[PDB]
């Protein structure tokens, strides 16, 4: 029944530790609280955000996601809402967008871990080149090839194909490498 | 085991049809080697004992000698409790093979007093 | 009419028995190609003994290349050259010996129209000389076994020795022949161990069907019209067909597996003008693909009837409860009765769905164990060699013995599968989770 | 010379199949082919449909069931082939080899070579078929076996005009799964639907029906002077369609099954035949409901003891199925599912 | 047609024992000349020549006893490897000694009766080779046993020698029956030098290397002494090629063999230039012939699989890397196949690939459990030797275990 748990484990690696020390020890060397505090009071104090049409839509389908991997019960779905009109004050907005409702949900995920979690056992990936990578890569740039020069014009831009493909850097760079 | 059943009937028939003057061809041949139908009587002596699984492979063998015009074959069950035993054993498929002609009698030595 | 003959043709370069000046070998194959019939005219024509494994999985063209260049070679070299064949599936150890001796005794007699018998071999030879004996062999890895290795043994060492040159060529599907050709073998062996070529590109299995399905020859006026169809299907990435050749590629990188479809499609074929519409869409394939799985766990599970899936949905549950995951007919009978007696006790009662006999259901139990939904407990399975099978026909099982009810049984399909495939509308669909 | 098709229905695609894979031309046709289905699926007569459609070819059957192991299987191929051989070209002289040497494949590739070099002066080459029904039921079998049929044409003479194209009928898939690598050109048979299996035997035991001496007899006994083989076989399609809608959940869509019941319950089926029932074929139903309520399948105080006989077993089912530890709890004046275990004498 | 040789056909067309040939001939000769009867075991690796030093001896013994400094003898050889079944081995000696055709039984009673009971005088010596004695090991030893015992007896006049793979042999595997009898007569055979294998090299080419010949401009046909060529072996080539060799084994006909895969490259250089003026063996051409005996086609092969094998064996790894086993039940790699395709996102090409993969990408027909050629895959790497698995007609209760290394099929996966 609770809105959030963090798991927040710790991994013995040479780059992040010397990053972590050399953050803390030259602290200790030789926006403030009052700004946090009053920011922290003004946006209790004046906005109450109101969930929209196309933002409730996107709280059925993820719902109905997190529960086809099944202990996906229904207080998660309190969330959901909760920390929505949450991002949403924190916003300023007088409503809960789409993308307000998108973070919440990545934030939940983020904050339970199940993209690194085992759906079979409940374990967790010790690491979060594969096959897969390849195949979908090899894909893409097939896919991208055959785009960029069905359209009738020889070079298009990468946002406009980026939107047409996904609805990639990596691959139209390899492209590039090799004078495609 | 349905080889050694078979290889015996067959000795066994062998050994009656030469006293007149091993394998199911023998069964095919018999017309053109002794000149007479043949008829068959099959004694289960004790049925109880008999492995059913290997029984129902011997059951459904002996049902290939039907496409000869000259073979008939007859079945006897020495039953001791009912027929109880081989609904519960024998498979489903061969009680119906078997229950198409079958006759049933009590040859116990009690009856009525 | 006349199509008759194309189809024919067609039908005879799928099966790869054209006459020798029409065979046609794949680019990623003729490197190799080359390279035996280098080896093969080195040891006839220059006299030198010689001898060479193919390697390579099973379908892969391997023995297609001996045969190739063996009926090359006897067009031109009819006396040149003896050819001993041997497979080690058929011929035991101990009928290698008279095959051997059989065949020579066959190859002599149609040329003129146990140290000592290869001695005699050699003997015979050069008093008739006064030509080089090619061996093949099929699937060496059956005579490297355990079987204390003499035959090729001594084929090895003829190499060194003989006065009249010695040529083996041998196949073998296992990547580690070494490990079974022992120290002394090895040794005696020259070594020139070659691996088969894969095919690693799309375009190449796009230029193998070319090669397959090309007419070089002007026997029909429809020809052209042949030729310039096939071109058009393999001209558009796109195209319907090659749609079907590039998920064959994906799936599977075996020609001969492909073939193996191809050659349904134009056999089927009534008509050239029917063969103009059929190869284009080419539907016949995904009917082909459908009947290869039509018996499998989805095919076999699809033809059930209502009875027969419930109680096939009652043994999966039990076990599923079971740790094990085995299950016997009283727990799958007793399962049932009570998912009966809780169907009917979620019906409104009347104010003033048969629960089947333990006996009935025995034809049910029959057939979920041959249809293979269920197994016993130990099953071995099929034995791989007939020694093993004789015992295992002599020796009597526990469950040969025990009551038909309570022989214990495994599952082949697990309740999450049922779900995936059983449809919605089933009356026990609500029954397949726990 | 081209095959012509069969009109087998409910099998129309593999029927095409055959006319893929089997021809006039031995180049043509395939080493091996295998033909799979399960029990009941229609394999062998829709083989034997194929074969008897065109008379022109040439082929062997032998039945494993028969052919207890592969020695007599070798054998009755070699003396079969002999005598075909015989049968088809007299003209040709020709000697005999003993088909009972075949002591292993070895001899048996020699006896065929001999046999085929008699035959090489024929005119063309000629295809020849050996069909094996049922290859996995052989009763004694291993996986080694089948190996040894698939790579066999390729060790005989491959200019000799005699070439053996054989063909097998599988009936299992865990079997024909270990040679996938093999590539042999496959042809499938599912279990047909129930709808099919309704429709086939209707189509089969209505004429077989249609003339048992038992009607005949009652319609003689019930002076139906209107009765006419038009509505025989709709009495006997009734007769099939209500032991099909009652018996299918009971026998699944399996042919053999339900033509059992099919026999067993006619006699009583027809029993309730009178004048009444000839045009009402739910009065007849009301009045066989009692059969219908029962399989009847079964072969039929179910087991006479005497009372030390009866204590006996009661006794041995308690230590069959109780733990030795309450013996003396409950005895001494001091599990409904599983198998039973053992106990000793006293 | 004539047969042409090129100029390296001479190469390919064609010292180092002198104290085991020494050693051998001095107890054979004191054995002979004693007209005793004794054992001599050889053993050692394959490819050093035990058996041609063997063949030398025996030569050089025929030599002396046409010389007559040792009387007449008789000579049988037979090889363990080459009879069709151990009882062979007592007709085929008493077929050499007496030329009867008795059965084996027969022939080993006469065998023990000729050695121990006719008279020294009326006997010629007999030496016997038994080559590949190992493999003449049958269930009761009674060849091991019984040939060596015959050579105890006095008036046997009989030399056996035996060439097995170890010497301790008779200690290892034999009783202390035969063990005692054979004794300390024993000798093995070590593998040569890289310097020994140059040697050789050299020795076999000695009138061949920096040698000229005339060759048909034409035809490409040489004769050793049409245009005047010349022929060289490099000695680095020939030196890395007896290192490598002596680094992996002492076979001698190993390096026979390299030389002439050397020569055949090098042939196929100078046909292939001239498309039918020093032709030196490089270097490369040696070394052309070691990588192929030290590379691997494992890796490659591997690299060179559908996707399908490559995605099991990935998910064979990865089941292994969360198991810590190595072998794994084959229902849970068929599970993690659909775990490791559903782990991805809902894209359109992972949508394809598993519409592909699962369900054949077929119009309508679909539902299928297990992924397309799934069996076939199985069946595939099972039958290439790379995978092992357990037979059961239970499908998801066997194990599936791997023959490779664990390390090489990860490095394969990640090229
Ligand atoms: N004489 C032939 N004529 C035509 N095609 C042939 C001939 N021999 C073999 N083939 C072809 O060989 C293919 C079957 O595989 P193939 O014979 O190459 O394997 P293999 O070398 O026997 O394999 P393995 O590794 O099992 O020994 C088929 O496509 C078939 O057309
Ligand atoms: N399409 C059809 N039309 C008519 N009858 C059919 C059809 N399909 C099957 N049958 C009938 O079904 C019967 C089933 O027996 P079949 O000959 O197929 O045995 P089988 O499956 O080969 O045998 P086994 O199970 O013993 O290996 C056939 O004998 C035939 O009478």
């Amino acid at each position: 029944r609770f809105d959030l748990v963090y798991l927040v484990l710790d991994k013995v690696d040479e780059k992040n530790d010397r990053e972590l020390a050399k953050h803390l020890t030259n602290l200790y060397l030789e926006l403030p609280v009052e700004f946090l505090t009053m920011y922290i009071s003004y946006a209790k104090e004046h906005i109450h955000p109101i969930i929209t049409e196309a933002a409730k839509t996107e709280l059925v389908r993820a719902y109905v996601g997190m529960r086809k991997m099944g202990t996906a019960t229904t207080r998660q779905l309190e969330s959901m809402i909760r920390l929505a009109e949450a991002h949403a004050k924190m916003k300023l907005k007088n409503v809960v967008e789409l993308e307000d409702v998108q973070e919440a949900v990545r934030l939940i995920r983020s904050a339970i871990k199940d993209y690194a979690t085992d759906p079979k056992t409940g374990k967790i990936d010790m690491n979060l080149k594969s096959v897969i990578q390849r195949k979908l890569q090899e894909d893409l740039s097939r896919e991208i090839m055959n785009v960029l020069k069905d359209q009738a014009s020889d070079s298009m831009s990468f946002n406009e194909l980026i939107k047409q493909i996904n609805e990639i850097q990596e691959a139209l760079s390899r492209l590039q490498q090799e004078d495609k | 085991n349905v080889r050694m059943m078979l290889r015996r009937s067959m000795y066994k028939l062998y050994s009656a049809a030469d006293a007149e003057e091993y394998d199911l061809s023998l069964v095919e041949n018999f017309k053109r080697l002794f000149g007479k139908d043949l008829a068959m009587v099959f004694n289960f002596k004790d049925v109880d004992s008999i492995n059913f699984n290997t029984l129902d492979n011997f059951i459904i063998l002996l049902k290939s000698a039907f496409k000869y015009d000259h073979v008939k074959i007859s079945l006897i069950f020495n039953i001791n409790t009912n027929l109880s035993n081989i609904e519960k054993n024998l498979r489903q498929s061969t009680i119906r093979l078997l229950k198409r002609n079958y006759h049933k009698l009590d040859v116990s030595s009690n009856k009525g007093f | 009419p006349g199509f008759g003959s194309l189809q024919r043709r067609l039908l005879q370069q799928l099966y790869g028995t054209l006459p020798t000046d029409e065979k046609i070998i794949f680019t990623y194959l003729q490197d190799c190609q080359q390279e035996i019939d280098r080896i093969i005219k080195q040891s006839i024509i220059q006299k030198e003994s010689h001898s060479v494994i193919l390697v390579g999985p099973r379908q892969s063209y391997k023995t297609y290349l001996l045969d190739y260049e063996l009926s090359l070679l006897q067009q031109s070299y009819k006396e040149q050259f003896i050819t001993i064949r041997l497979n080690g599936f058929i011929h035991s150890e101990q009928t290698a010996i008279n095959g051997i001796a059989t065949q020579l005794e066959q190859q002599l007699q149609k040329i003129h129209g146990l140290t000592e018998v290869f001695e005699k071999i050699l003997l015979l030879l050069d008093s008739t000389t006064k030509i080089t004996v090619v061996f093949i062999f099929d699937e060496i890895d059956t005579f490297a076994g355990p079987v204390r290795q003499t035959l090729l043994y001594n084929l090895f060492d003829m190499v060194e020795h003989s006065r009249v040159p010695v040529c083996i060529f041998g196949c073998t599907t296992k990547l580690n022949i070494l490990e079974y050709l022992e120290k002394r073998v090895k040794s005696r062996f020259s070594q020139r161990v070659i691996y088969m070529p894969q095919i690693q590109n799309l375009d190449d299995m796009v230029d193998a069907v070319r090669n397959l399905l090309t007419v070089r020859s002007e026997i029909s006026p429809w020809v052209s019209q042949w030729n310039e169809t096939l071109e058009k299907e393999l001209s558009d990435p796109r195209s319907n067909l090659n749609r079907h050749i590039r998920m064959n590629f994906e799936t599977f990188r075996s020609l001969p597996t492909l073939k193996n479809s191809i050659i349904p499609l134009v056999a089927t074929s009534k008509n050239f003008g029917s063969l103009c519409t059929a190869i284009k869409s080419c539907s016949f394939l995904d009917i082909y693909n459908k009947n290869q799985l039509s018996n499998n766990l989805t095919g076999r599970l699809q033809s059930l009837s209502d009875l027969e899936l419930a109680i096939l949905i009652s043994a999966a549950r039990v076990a599923l409860r079971a740790k094990d995951g085995s299950f016997n007919f009283n727990l799958a009978y007793a399962e049932y009765e009570k998912m009966i007696k809780a169907i009917n006790s979620r019906i409104p009662t009347v104010a003033p769905i048969k629960l089947w006999l333990k006996k009935d259901v025995k034809n049910v139990w029959e057939n979920l164990v041959q249809l293979d939904f269920f197994t016993e407990k130990s099953a071995v399975g099929l034995r791989d060699n007939a020694t093993a099978a004789f015992y295992a026909s002599n020796y009597q099982f526990q469950g040969t013995m025990i009551p038909f009810d309570l022989r214990s049984y495994q599952m082949q399909i697990i309740l999450q599968e049922l779900r995936r495939i059983i449809p919605k509308s089933n009356m026990y669909y609500s029954w397949t989770q726990l | 010379m081209n095959v012509t098709t069969p009109e087998v229905a409910f099998r129309e695609y593999q029927t095409n199949c055959l006319a893929s894979y089997i021809s006039a031309d031995p180049d043509i046709t395939p080493s091996n082919l295998i033909l799979q289905g399960y029990s009941g699926t229609g394999k062998t007569y829709t083989l034997k449909k194929y074969f008897n459609a065109n008379p022109n070819l040439h082929a062997v059957w032998l039945e494993p069931v028969e052919l207890v192991s592969w020695k007599p299987l070798l054998q009755a191929i070699a003396r079969t082939v002999q005598y075909k051989l015989k049968t088809l070209y007299p003209n040709i002289p020709t000697t005999d080899y003993d088909p009972l040497q075949v002591e292993e494949p070895f001899l048996l590739v020699k006896t065929l070579h001999n046999i085929f070099v008699q035959y090489e002066s024929l005119q063309e080459k000629t295809c020849l078929f050996l069909i094996l029904d049922g290859f996995d039921s052989l009763q004694d079998l291993d996986a080694a076996l089948f190996n040894k049929y698939i790579k066999l044409n390729e060790l005989l003479p491959k200019d000799s005009k005699i070439n053996i194209k054989f063909i097998y009928t599988m009936l299992e898939t865990s079997f024909l799964q270990r040679y996938s690598t093999h590539c042999i050109p496959t042809v499938m048979f599912p279990r047909y639907n129930v709808d099919e299996v309704s429709t086939i035997l209707v189509m089969s035991r209505c004429g077989e029906l249609m003339e048992d001496s038992c009607l005949r007899k009652r319609i003689i006994e019930e002076q139906i002077t209107d009765c006419t083989d038009d509505q025989f076989q709709n009495v006997a399609a009734n007769f099939i369609h209500l032991i099909v809608q009652a018996f299918h959940s009971y026998t699944g869509n399996d042919i053999f099954a339900l033509n059992d019941l099919i026999d067993f319950k006619w006699p009583k089926y027809v029993s309730r035949i009178t004048k009444e029932n000839i045009f009402e074929p739910l009065a007849l139903y009301k009045s066989a409901i009692k059969l219908f309520l029962s399989t009847d399948d079964n072969l039929s105080q179910t087991y006479d003891l005497s009372i030390i006989s009866k204590y006996l077993l009661i006794a041995s089912y308690i230590c069959s199925y109780l733990e030795p530890r309450y013996d003396a709890s409950i005895f001494s004046r001091k599990p409904r599912y599983l198998q039973p275990s053992l106990f000793a004498i006293e | 047609h004539q047969i042409v040789e090129t100029i390296f056909s001479k190469v390919k067309k064609q010292p180092a024992r002198e104290n085991e040939f020494a050693s051998i001939y001095l107890s054979a000769y004191s054995a002979i000349e004693s007209d005793s009867a004794t054992t001599i075991y050889v053993a050692g690796t394959p490819g050093v020549g035990k058996t041609l030093t063997v063949r030398e001896v025996v030569k050089e013994l025929l030599s002396s006893s046409a010389q007559r400094e040792i009387p007449d003898f008789l000579y049988v050889e037979i090889n363990g490897l080459k009879m069709v079944k151990p009882t062979d081995c007592y007709e085929t000696l008493w077929n050499k000694v007496s030329g009867e055709r008795l059965t084996w039984a027969a022939s080993m009673e006469s065998l023990e009766f000729y050695f121990k009971r006719v008279p020294k005088n009326k006997k010629k010596t007999i030496v016997v080779l038994l080559d590949e004695l190992d493999a003449m090991v049958t269930k009761s030893q009674d060849i091991m046993y019984n040939f060596f015992n015959w050579t105890t007896y006095e008036n046997a006049k009989l030399i056996v020698i035996a060439v097995a793979n170890t010497m301790d042999l008779p200690e290892r595997q034999l009783g202390n029956k035969i063990t005692s009898r054979i004794g300390f007569t024993r000798i093995m055979f070590t593998g040569y030098t890289h310097e020994e294998l140059k040697n050789i090299i050299d020795l076999r080419l000695k009138g061949l290397n920096d040698s000229f010949f005339y060759v048909d401009t034409k035809t490409g046909n040489a004769i050793l002494i049409v245009r005047k060529v010349r022929l060289r072996m490099s000695a680095d080539a020939i030196e890395i090629a007896s290192r490598k060799v002596a680094s992996v084994s002492g076979d001698a006909r190993r390096a026979l063999k390299v030389c002439k895969r050397a020569a055949e490259i090098a042939e196929k250089h100078y046909m292939a230039k001239h498309g039918y003026g020093v032709q030196t063996v490089h270097i490369t051409h040696v070394m052309k012939a070691l990588n192929e005996t030290l590379n691997s086609h494992v890796i490659t092969f591997m690299t060179r699989l559908s996707f399908t094998a490559k995605l099991f064996i990935y998910a064979l790894l990865n089941l292994m890397k969360k198991n810590g086993s190595q072998e794994q039940e084959l229902g849970d790699i068929v599970d993690e196949i659909k775990l490791l395709i559903e782990v991805n996102g809902s894209n359109k090409f992972v949508m394809e690939i598993a519409k592909t993969l699962f369900q054949q990408g077929s119009d309508n027909i679909s539902e299928q459990l297990r992924i397309i050629s799934w069996d076939f895959v199985l069946n595939q790497l099972l039958d290439a030797g790379i995978l092992f698995k357990q037979t059961m007609k239970n499908d998801r209760i066997c194990c599936v275990k791997l023959n490779i290394s664990v390390e090489e099929a990860k490095r394969a996966m990640n090229e």
